[PDB]
């Protein structure tokens, strides 16, 4: 059983005030609501009962009307209020004992707003709410009653959606209270932070009147992801955002993440009181409604003893003084500390938000009843025959179509769907004190307008994190693993720095002969790497070589000239001649030697490192066979098939033709052989572009000059031991030892060489210019 | 509005302990306080004793103190005086009324007046 | 306001049914109701009728208590179920009171069915709905009096559940279509499936009004998630599994994925209405209802002339036979013919599936009645003062606590959350003809048992269907590494040597020591290598080393055998015994070369890896510092210092500790470390006898050997030149160089390589036998 | 249920033509049709005036058809009729009576029935 606050009128407005708070989660299938809510609906019965005082003594507003009420308390639960709708109803649903509600100041709750917006529709009584967001009360098909003085939660998903993204925010959760106000609301914020760039950690949807256990349930599940997603975004009412403060208080959450909010925590000193340090810096909106300061008036000079008409009221003033009546009547036990008269309402007083609204909403059935009374039986005065009794429907008419200025001074005037203007009054809850708390004007939305003071909020530039599953990470040389499900929510990651990245999510490895280039954008030439010109390091052997070429020369001037040498004058002159084109050869080597790295050049260094080779040898094999020629029919060796003839150019002959049979072959292969320059990768970072081989094709070369080494050293076995000549059995000795070890010691530091030509003209230098300072030095020494 | 009845009177000698239940009639009565008056022969409707409307604070005046009792039950809608040790002053009309938005006891506003009785205390 | 059509009984319970079509949108809030639907609405309403027939003719369910009713009519509409909802309370609220309505037959959506719960558990009246089968309306705190003989959405979570996992299928990406229904449902099993170890991939909440493109771009996110993917769970309806397979077509994906969907499009064949080639093995389920027989006589006799019971019949003609009765009262003037006598409702039948539900429930509440007054009314019969008026919270328990058995000999029941057991058909979509396409059973689902009779199902093609996000390598060896996602979608991969599954997830390398038992289910003592022959191919070195010994064996015999040799006493007697000890010295332990490590033995193995060696050079250096020795003491070496002394067993004396140096030098470093291996096992393969060696004891032996051999061969530059006997000093310095060499040769085969042990063999008892077969085996010849 | 009230008979000519307001409560009476009965004293009773519930089509005793017009308004809860062409024997009691099932006009068993009225007629 329920106590109604009924006034008495010719017209009778009915309303819905939360007085009580919601029922207890297990209570409800009985419908006993808890306590009073002291700033919520027992102001609101007072806001009413001083509105309509005031209407009833207006000269101008419904003169010669007068205005009852009979205010039912809604308790916030679907349940309780439809039974007060039904006593509504009930009057005329079922000679004269009562009279019929004409109107109703629907209740706060969108969902308690809708389940008696279904009931009352069915009689034609309208409904105004002067605070239920929820925006499937915009469809005046289903609901069509339905009257605001408010903003539909369209324009609050719109304005915490242009917070979120102002502060860069994109990865928030996204906690919302189970029931029409939280769903259809956080529905149109989530669809939209989808398509303006954000994401979600987890979309959560709790009751208001749920248990602890849910509230602490919520917190593990908004507290993983806090690492990095520290913004949720709540759109709940004032007691689920409670709970969540609740549950942060009883685990330890309290300076863990942020708190934007929405018009259920508008501007509540009910939500935060005793849980302040729990959320600060929240962000709330609630809605551009001035406090109303004649109800201020009229409220804190209230005594206990002047209202005969507020059922709640002594229940109320035992509850805000938490002090028993001794003999007042409907005194409560559980209150202890017997009041003293002397008590003021000023402690801790904030009025509330939504008060301009109440005042509002019942200002809107005040003029759409005197706009109906001179639109109907206008020249008439008070109570006229139409409107007695009055259609809803028409009275509706009425309402949607009539604007007035409520109390406040704000225009309030009803759309096509009876809705309302109304800007957005951004909060921040702040330490504005040596440890005092309040939500002070840090901005205004109002239609696209946003306009927000950062340094004045929170108190704090830096304050509230960049909100994001993963960072602007992506510097360069990185790419996105778009993690599977989530891609606002990727993995950062530097690619393969082989691979450039062109595209936001394609990480590429470049083709070869371009390397990479800065910041991955494209790749460059691998340049060429230039052994055409000289280098320091080789420029040593270079001009050792030239040395080489200068005493060519001069075994030229000493032999080539002046023939007059016994030596000369003797022997086969074109061997000598010979040894001294390949010595030259030898010697120009490291000219034609250095190349540059195209395929011209290449054929070149082929050339040099196994032709030159094989006319290094052609000196030497001519040596060893020419002295042989001359040992077949001699003692020194021991043969009876002579490799000689008695030609002097035959035996020029026989040497020059065991020459060009390696010369031939060697032509014959670097023909078949393609030669290049290539970008081979030994290493990602050597500027190479070099020339290739495969080194088993220039071992043929060294494989004839050194069956013919194993030849010229089986020569050197005796000539070593017959000396004859001017101790040419030395050094002829020691020079062929000379040849051989330095060939054979050059081939496994040629393959020990990754780039091998410089061990080529470098053995090749020391073998030939041996040839010259050891094979000419003596000889032509002795008959200079 | 709660309408009122009595229920329970009766010519009984001194020392007859007596039961009187005044019971309501519609919705919405534990929201109401109630009360119960006497007028002697010839006297003045003297408030004899009430209680609060949830239950569980009650009152009774100093000439028939803590000796009468005074019990509510609020699914029935219905008080209940059970008076002992009863005396022939203990006689007169017998009235029940329910009150609400009251000062201090006994200054109440006693508006939904019961019927009335008479419950006598003989010899 | 509407028709009513009712029956005067006793007890009088209430019905909803869906008669007419919801209001369109035109006239919603006027809520005037379309045409009848035939099927939902009047089929019903005389199935109603029928079953109070038939309770008002049973002899047990109340005998002298007559069962009327009151239906009304919902239109599958909110506003208008409530409108009728708050008729039926009208009455019982206050030419007087007729009778409170003891329950009502819940009308037949979800969402008229909670937003008429609401109205009647305000007024203790029991609603039984027979097709309201959300989840909320289990949640018993909201909606008390909420009976159904349907099972909630759980019981469709817990059947696919049942279906996906007895197919061992556990990586079904889920679809839904949203609101109460498709999320609420697809919610329940999602968690059921996550705890039961199934897994997802997207949770589309496509809409029942989504664009063709939308459809299309889930079924595109699905598409990319097909080559793992090939099942997709859907609590979608029948439009929306419509308009994602419009999308199949507009991809050409026909047969792909085994979509398996709930009772959406079970019977619906709409879904599939010119279209069935492209669901092709797709496992849907509904509800296990009967037909009911008794209904269908009672319907087919129905004389349009002879009911007085029911409005909404002639209706029902005027529809379905399109003619306007025109004598009969309430003709339809806007259809155009007359009716014939001869029509019958025998054409076009269908007996509805929720109709075996709809019985049920009036039994339940028939039950409910009669269970309630065996209990509160006992040894009367019928009304008793009790139960006049008829509570309706005591009727609750009753009806909550009364079992029963239907009309399908099945049993109606309730749980603690007053609802029903959930029997359901298992069915699929298949080629049952000539590529014709037919919704069929494959068998049922009961309360909690599953029947899958296989074999009728898909033909193979659902019995090869198969989906998990990683294919099960549960062996050994191969580890389930995965990225940090979710705990189907893992990766397999093959494990390192070293390591094994202890952990099934992370290969548990064990111990060095212990090596990996096959399968890699444990490790076990790995083998080793001691090398005593060590190999036929080291039989060899050990052939070399045996036959030395036996030529050596023989010296000993016939040289000191002999004692006088011209030769061998031409010096000093005591220089030729230094030399003998020397040799045999130097060949002792090669002989045993082979030898084991151990602690014991490590004096003894680790003294023979370079104690061998220092004995085979304490040999070499006895012999060089003889030869050497007496070049310097004999006029061959002039010098000024010639330290010789006058007694030679003091030029002896010097030679026995000019061995014993080096016998220091080696035992020395040898217990500056004492004797142990270091099992350095190169990898989990490779196990061999690798003992310690500082290098440093290496190069230091081995370096003291070649400068005592060049000291002594410098010395004798002047007998590898001319000897002055039979050749032995030229000899001795041939055997210095055919020793130095096989030394200084052998010191990168035994540093560079890997292999160490057999090599300082084959280095020292070479050198030693090599010593004797060039200094000694000639000498024992040439002195004979 | 359904209560009635019959209006718009009176004394009228030969020739005179008079309304038939057949007001009526209940809300679902744009469920039923309506019919008048015509029993004048001494002639017993006759169905002569009928309407179905929607309006759409009527029926009039054709030895009357012609001679009347038959309305109704679903909007005020009340059926009409005019007599034409009015003889001293076109009187008879009235009883507006109202049918929601039926058989074949007239025969619909005539369910919630009104006082109806003795029409006065002279010349
Ligand atoms: N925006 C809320 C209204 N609001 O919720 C509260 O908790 N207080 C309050 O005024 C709704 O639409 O329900």
């Amino acid at each position: 059983q329920r106590s109604v606050a009924r006034m008495d009128g010719d017209v009778i407005i009915g309303a819905l005030f939360s007085v009580h708070h919601q029922p207890p989660a297990e209570k409800v299938p009985e419908r006993k609501c808890g306590e009073i809510r002291e700033q919520y609906g027992i102001q609101r019965v007072e806001a009413m009962f001083h509105t309509l005082d005031k209407i009833n003594a207006d000269p101008v507003l419904l003169p010669n009307i007068t205005l009852g009420s009979e205010i039912r308390d809604s308790c916030w639960h679907s349940s309780v209020a439809l039974e007060q709708s039904i006593e509504f109803i009930r009057d005329s649903l079922i000679g004269r004992t009562k009279k019929p509600i004409a109107g109703v100041i629907g209740p706060g709750s969108s969902s308690v707003a809708i389940q008696v917006q279904n009931l009352l529709q069915l009689f034609d009584i309208p409904q105004i709410a002067y605070s239920a967001t929820s925006i499937d009360l915009s469809d005046k098909t289903l609901y069509k009653y339905f009257l605001r003085v408010v903003p539909s939660d369209t324009l609050q998903a719109r304005a915490m959606l242009d917070i979120v993204k102002r502060y860069n925010w994109t990865y928030v959760s996204a906690v919302h209270t189970e029931g029409n106000y939280g769903e259809s609301g956080m529905d149109a914020f989530k669809e939209l932070a989808a398509q303006e760039g954000l994401c979600i950690a987890h979309s959560d949807k709790i009751y208001s009147n749920a248990g602890e256990k849910s509230f602490d349930r919520l917190l593990r599940k908004l507290r993983e992801r806090l690492p990095k997603a520290r913004v949720v975004v709540c759109f709940c009412e004032g007691m689920t955002v409670r709970g969540l403060l609740s549950a942060m208080r009883r685990l330890g959450v309290v300076g863990e993440f942020s708190l934007i909010g929405s018009d259920g925590w508008a501007d509540r000193d009910e939500v935060i009181e005793g849980y302040e340090v729990e959320a600060n810096g929240g962000i709330t909106i609630k809605l551009q409604s001035p406090e109303v300061r004649s109800f201020d008036d009229y409220f804190l000079k209230l005594r206990l003893d002047t209202n005969h008409r507020n059922p709640w009221f002594q229940e109320f003033w035992q509850h805000r003084f938490q002090c028993r009546l001794e003999g007042f009547p409907q005194e409560n036990s559980n209150f202890k500390r017997i009041c003293t008269g002397n008590e003021s309402l000023e402690e801790n007083y904030v009025q509330d938000s939504k008060m301009g609204f109440v005042i509002n909403a019942i200002y809107a059935m005040a003029h759409g009843l005197q706009n109906m009374h001179h639109a109907l039986c206008p020249g008439h005065v008070g109570l006229c025959d139409a409107m007695k009794p009055i259609d809803g429907s028409k009275l509706l008419d009425f309402l949607i179509k009539s604007s007035f200025i409520g109390v406040s001074g704000e225009e309030v005037w009803f759309d096509e769907k009876g809705d309302a203007p109304g800007r957005y009054d951004i909060m921040n809850l702040q330490y504005t004190e040596a440890n005092r708390y309040d939500y002070v004007h840090v901005g205004t939305w109002h239609e696209g307008v946003l306009n927000i003071d950062d340094y004045k909020i929170q108190m704090n530039k830096s304050g509230v994190v960049r909100s994001v599953c993963s960072e602007p990470c992506l510097k360069g040389q990185i790419k996105v693993i778009r993690k599977g499900e989530v891609s606002c929510c990727w993995i950062c990651t530097a690619c393969k720095e082989n691979e450039y990245v062109q595209d936001e999510f394609t990480c590429k490895a470049c083709d070869l002969g371009w390397w990479p280039n800065a910041d991955l954008t494209g790749c460059e030439p691998i340049p060429v790497r230039y052994l055409e010109w000289s280098n320091i390091e080789s420029i040593i052997a270079i001009a050792f070589s030239c040395l080489g070429i200068l005493v060519t020369l001069f075994v030229t001037l000493i032999f080539v000239l002046y023939r007059d040498t016994p030596v000369v004058k003797s022997s086969s002159r074109e061997l000598c001649y010979i040894i001294l084109a390949g010595i030259f050869l030898g010697y120009v080597c490291p000219f034609t030697l250095i190349a540059k790295p195209t395929t011209t050049s290449c054929y070149l260094q082929r050339l040099l490192v196994g032709l030159s080779s094989a006319m290094c040898y052609s000196a030497l094999v001519t040596k060893t066979n020419r002295i042989a020629r001359i040992l077949a029919g001699s003692k020194k060796k021991i043969c009876t098939r002579k490799p000689r003839f008695m030609s002097a150019w035959a035996q020029v002959i026989i040497a020059s033709i065991l020459i060009s049979v390696q010369l031939t072959l060697v032509v014959t292969l670097i023909i078949m052989e393609p030669p290049m320059p290539i970008l081979s990768y030994p290493s990602i970072k050597e500027v190479y572009l070099i020339c290739n081989t495969s080194n088993l094709g220039v071992v043929a070369p060294l494989g004839y000059n050194g069956l013919l080494i194993m030849s010229c050293t089986y020569y050197a076995f005796k000539t070593r031991n017959v000396p004859a000549n001017f101790n040419e059995a030395k050094y002829i000795a020691f020079t062929m030892y000379t040849t051989c070890i330095i060939w054979l010691a050059f081939v496994p530091i040629y393959f020990g060489s990754n780039y091998k030509i410089i061990t080529t003209c470098f053995a090749v230098s020391l073998s030939v210019t041996v040839a010259l300072g050891c094979m000419f030095t003596p000889k032509m020494y002795i008959i200079i | 509005q709660v309408q009122l009845v009595e229920s329970g009177g009766g010519l009984v000698q001194a020392g007859g302990s007596l039961r009187l239940s005044c019971a309501a009639s519609g919705r919405t009565f534990t929201s109401y306080a109630m009360g119960w008056f006497r007028q002697a022969p010839g006297k003045e409707r003297e408030s004899v004793a009430a209680i609060s409307s949830s239950g569980g604070s009650t009152h009774y005046a100093d000439s028939v103190k803590g000796r009468f009792t005074i019990s509510r039950d609020n699914s029935k809608n219905t008080v209940y005086l059970q008076m002992n040790s009863l005396k022939p002053e203990d006689t007169a009309v017998y009235y029940c009324a329910a009150a609400m938005y009251g000062s201090r006891w006994p200054d109440w506003e006693y508006d939904y007046w019961g019927q009335g009785t008479q419950v006598t205390v003989s010899s």
